[PDB]
């Protein structure tokens, strides 16, 4: 019976490549090279958040665009005021390996995880003022690698078990739990109508995940090696991987398979952190030598380098109005990008 | 303005406050040295651990082991609650002042693995800049396995039989040349490793314990104090 | 006259030679991130900007200008007023390369409490406090001789000054120059190191007694000859005082320009880095 | 996807030669360090041999070193690994891994949980 | 079993991923290229922003 098992599950590989194969019409590069080329882009670093004693993993604008939040590793979850330059709050954190903090949508709470297994939530406006840790969400085997607000009660958090969970920061209870992979889950990004979000792990596959169902709808494959990268495409119907393999590929969710790859012959880094502009045309990709990149999602040609990181990059995020994006990295250093 | 002067003014206050608590941490931060332990099950790197103890508290899965000799203290980091793939989490790693590698010396089945594990640790491209500190672990079970027959550590590696101790060899009065060649040995299989790839920017410094051997503190004590002034001397310009 | 014209164009060589790279030190170590991360870029900053100050004062303002362009101004605003800044800047530059010595020695003997003692506070502290107290003990140096210019009478304040400065340029800098490095050598190179460091005492210990050996012997010849105005001569050396008194001179403003070629010149990252940025303008 | 998948393997006789290939496919095969690992029956995991890209880079692993010769055809996008002289302890179940990251010399393969890529194996029986 | 199991989990997880109403691939792709230039205009870091309106300078 297991060899037959095999034999239908080949079946059903070929019956799914046959069906991706079949809706591919043509190359996304054919049909925008109609598009004018968008041309040379330069974006100075206006600021550079220098309050940070070790690498910083992980950073997350807010809802309003001018706050946000950085994870390093000496322990310190800083949220900085960006126009003013200046930390509004200096959380210290009780484990230093923290690989993830996320901003709520309200900027009521704060979360951060790590080497721990834990999602720490800190409420920020409490009656006195001082940040405190909320809630102690405990029940991940591996390390914490991912944790993005939902809302208020509840937050979306991949771990390095394989395993993504839906939490209840009321009662501190997995609500549904999403274990479809085979690697560790690295990054996960929500979609604009917070009803469907993708885990990227270390099985060069990302999954689709139905946030009330529970179940996952459509894997998404074709990458080399691990990604510990992934963002939507603004309206969710797209999203983005970045791999160990110096590629970025970007998936269609409605085709069901890959569009474009994003790689060129001189970049052999891998990438870290993926974010995209507000209009979905600048594909900003991390990348471990030292420097960050600037993508055209249309044409693939690379159209500017942010370079001015002395160590790994490793989190990016673009503001919700899109007018900066924040690239914190190993140095200690968040650059704010224009 | 003078509404929005008031308010800024008091992030400004702020400020001032998180900066004065953000030096008062680096007075801390910069004044522990975090040690990374590796290991495999067997090898007895809780007997080192709790050694160290006594000369600080945790059960949350990652045993934080700290730890102060001559004024200094140092910050164990015994992270054992992940899963057996640990490409990506051992790059958190990166700042660690020196990876200590405790192996089991006494177990020939599993000590290709543990050579293996130190070739993946000593030629990762984030952690090509730690120098290790390597632990063959109770050299008395491997003195008595010696010293037994049905050793044949010549059996599992086969380039034994061709080898003879190095001269640079420092026995104790009660040993034998054949149990202090095998314990050679293993420390040559390392280096071999060791000094294979790194140009002279992390070293691995071997060291031999048994299951009772409270001089391991100082051991690493001096270790982390020469890796400390090698990267001063190249932090200047001396080198 | 060959005796005054030889000065000329070796303080011109050695302006077009040393201005352009201290600028090129300040304009590098301006963005180097790391200098917030360890105080040896501060102090090698600050040893730049000290012979910017330098080697712009004393090399143009009294060498050039004041000795063999002007020959004009007025020697009571503007001489001995400016000479007080121009032996701050000397003192400066040699209270700059003290401290540098002690951090490295720091570094070197006691490497693991090193972060402990050495921050870029404790940095700022003792950075600000020797232009300050350069600027501040220079003032005394309003009484300076001017030896040749109508035959002076020695009095007792140029006796106090010279001791002063002595006692502030060579005598207990380099006394704390040698003792420091012979300590580091001593315990760097009669300490079993590690087995592969062949190489490891004339590329450490060799460059680190060179750097005191040289500043000691290109700034004893100008000591000895203001200690020699005191004690030595009173009708003899009035023959050829001038030109031996220029040469000392020489050989001390000798060690500001080698002083980069010490320090900045030798490591390699900081010539790749020189590379890289040379091209930044085109 | 990533696929490797492992050719030949089957009953040996104690000291039979076998050419062990692993048809890989789903990457450009000529940029990772591919290596062997085995799985002996009621054991763990273990690592048999590596190669790097161009092939000169190869280790083999203590115990069989003479025994077993491995060599990539880069072209084939394909690992063999020519197992002469097999005995008993060479009963296992070999698996084809390719270490995750391009360009490196290392990789953390010897996972006995799922490794994400490492193929179905064979079981050669001596 | 518990390998008969899981791949029992498998194929029906691979069953229901196979079945999903598919849309070709150039539709979709000129789709994220219609959504891209119509919110060209918004998007900051396409076409630069004024100086003054620019919160970071
Ligand atoms: C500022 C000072 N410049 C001077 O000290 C000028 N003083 C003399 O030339 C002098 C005075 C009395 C006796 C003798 Cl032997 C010489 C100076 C510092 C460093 C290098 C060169 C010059």
């Amino acid at each position: 019976e297991l060899d037959q098992l095999r034999q239908e599950a080949e079946q059903l590989k070929n019956q799914i490549r046959d069906a991706r194969k079949a809706c591919a019409d043509a190359t996304l590069s054919q049909i925008t090279n109609n598009i004018d080329p968008v041309g040379r882009i330069q974006m100075r670093t206006r600021r550079t958040l220098r309050g940070h004693l070790a690498k910083i993993y992980a950073m997350h604008w807010g809802t309003d665009s001018r706050l946000l939040v950085s994870a390093s590793q000496d322990g310190k979850l800083i949220i900085w005021d960006s126009y003013t330059t200046n930390k509004v709050h200096a959380i210290p954190l009780r484990s230093s390996w923290v690989m993830t903090c996320a901003y709520a949508p309200s900027g009521n709470y704060v979360a951060c995880g790590g080497l721990d297994n834990i999602c720490s939530i800190y409420n920020l406006k409490t009656r006195e003022g001082n940040v405190r840790v909320s809630r102690e969400l405990a029940g991940h085997t591996g390390y914490l690698s991912c944790c993005r607000f939902l809302d208020d009660n509840q937050i979306v958090t991949s771990s390095g078990d394989t395993t993504c969970a839906l939490w209840d920061i009321e009662t501190g209870q997995q609500t549904t739990t999403f274990t479809g992979h085979t690697g560790d889950v690295m990054s996960l990004s929500l979609a604009p109508d917070t009803r469907l979000f993708v885990s990227g792990a270390c099985d060069a596959s990302a999954k689709l995940w139905d946030v009330r169902e529970g179940m996952c709808r459509q894997t998404f494959t074709g990458h080399e090696s691990d990604i510990n990268a992934i963002c939507f495409f603004p309206n969710g119907n797209a999203f983005a991987t970045g791999s160990d393999d110096a590629t970025c590929r970007l998936f269609d969710l409605r085709a069901d398979q890959e569009l474009m790859t994003y790689s060129h012959d001189n970049i052999i880094c891998g990438i870290t952190s993926v974010s995209f502009s507000k209009s979905g045309r600048l594909l900003l990709a991390g990348y471990d030598d030292f420097n960050c990149n600037v993508w055209d999602a249309l044409k693939a040609d690379r159209a500017g380098v942010l370079a001015g990181h002395d160590n790994r990059v490793s989190c990016l995020g673009v503001t919700d109005d899109g007018m900066a994006v924040a690239t914190g990295s190993w140095d200690s250093f968040l650059k704010i990008w224009n | 303005t003078e509404d929005q002067r008031n308010e800024e003014k008091a992030q400004r206050e702020a400020n001032k406050k998180i900066e004065k608590q953000l030096q008062k941490d680096k007075q801390v931060y910069r004044a522990t040295h975090r040690l990374l332990l590796l290991g495999a099950d067997n090898s007895g790197k809780s007997t080192i651990v709790k050694q160290m103890r006594i000369l600080s508290g945790g059960t949350s899965g990652i045993f934080e082991t700290k730890f102060q000799v001559d004024k200094v203290n140092f910050h164990m980091f015994d992270v054992g609650g992940q899963r057996d793939e640990r490409r990506k989490w051992i790059q958190c790693f990166n700042d660690v002042t020196a990876i200590i590698f405790v192996v089991d010396s006494s177990d020939y089945n599993r000590l290709q693995e543990a050579l293996n594990l130190f070739k993946s640790i000593w030629n990762n491209r984030w952690l090509r800049t730690i120098s290790v500190i390597l632990f063959l672990n109770k050299q008395d079970l491997l003195a008595e396995k010696v010293l037994a027959g049905k050793s044949k550590i010549e059996d599992y590696f086969p380039e034994f039989a061709r080898y003879t101790t190095p001269e640079d060899a420092t026995p104790e009065p009660g040993e034998d040349p054949r149990v202090t060649r095998a314990k050679y040995f293993i420390r040559d299989e390392f280096l071999r490793i060791s000094t294979a790839s790194g140009d002279g920017r992390h070293y691995c410094y071997p060291h031999f314990t048994c299951a009772v051997d409270t001089e391991n503190a100082r051991r690493i004590f001096n270790d982390c104090k020469d890796i400390i002034l090698q990267m001063n001397l190249r932090e200047y310009n001396l080198v | 006259c060959g005796l005054g014209f030889v000065p000329v164009v070796y303080y011109s060589l050695l302006l077009c030679l040393g201005l352009p790279a201290n600028i090129l030190t300040v304009i590098i170590l301006s963005q180097l991130v790391a200098r917030r991360q360890k105080s040896v870029y501060n102090y090698l900053l600050a040893l730049a900007a000290a012979d910017i100050l330098v080697l712009f004062f004393i090399v143009f303002v009294d060498f050039l200008l004041e000795d063999f362009i002007l020959n004009m101004q007025m020697p009571q605003v503007p001489d001995k007023i400016i000479e007080v800044l121009e032996f701050s800047s000397i003192h400066t530059s040699i209270w700059i390369t003290v401290p540098l010595t002690i951090d490295r020695y720091i570094a070197v003997c006691h490497p693991l409490k090193y972060h402990t003692v050495s921050y870029p506070a404790r940095t700022r502290k003792v950075i600000v406090s020797v232009y300050i107290t350069c600027f501040l003990t220079s003032i005394p140096y309003y009484w300076w001789p001017n030896i040749w210019t109508e035959d002076y009478i020695s009095t007792s304040v140029h006796h106090v000054l010279i001791w002063i400065h002595c006692f502030t340029v060579y005598l207990v800098p380099c006394s704390i120059f040698f003792i420091l490095n012979s300590i580091i050598v001593y315990k760097l190179r009669r300490k079993s190191n590690f087995r592969l460091r062949g190489y490891s005492t004339g590329k450490t210990t060799a460059i680190l007694f060179t750097i005191t050996s040289i500043f000691a012997t290109l700034w004893a010849p100008r000591i000895i000859m203001i200690l020699y105005h005191l004690y030595g001569a009173p009708i003899q050396n009035r023959w050829l005082v001038h030109i031996m008194s220029d040469i000392a001179n020489m050989l001390a403003l000798l060690n500001t320009a080698i002083n980069f070629f010490l320090y900045c010149f030798i490591s390699k990252r900081f010539r790749t880095m020189a590379a890289a940025t040379l091209k930044a303008f085109f | 996807q990533v696929q490797l998948q492992e050719s030949g393997g089957g009953l040996v006789q104690p000291g039979g030669s076998l050419r062990l290939s692993c048809a890989a496919s789903g990457f450009t095969f000529s940029n990772y360090k591919m290596n062997w690992v085995r799985q002996a029956p009621g054991k763990g995991l273990e690592w048999v041999s590596d190669i790097s890209q161009s092939g000169a880079s190869i280790s083999y692993t203590g115990s069989v070193k003479g025994r077993f010769t491995i060599s990539r055809d880069n072209a084939k996008n394909t690992l063999y690994l020519q197992m002469n002289s097999l005995k008993p302890e060479d009963t296992a179940v070999y698996y084809c891994a390719r270490c995750p990251a391009p360009f490196t010399r290392d990789c953390f393969d010897v996972t006995s949980t799922t490794y994400a890529y490492r193929g179905q194996g064979t079981q050669v029986t001596v | 079993t518990a390998s008969i199991a899981q791949a029992r989990k498998l194929v029906e997880q691979l069953k229901m991923e196979a079945n999903i109403d598919r849309i070709k691939v150039s539709k979709a792709a000129a789709d994220l290229m219609a959504y891209c230039e119509a919110h060209a205009k918004e998007d900051p870091l396409l076409t630069p922003v004024p100086a003054s309106e620019n919160p970071f300078r």
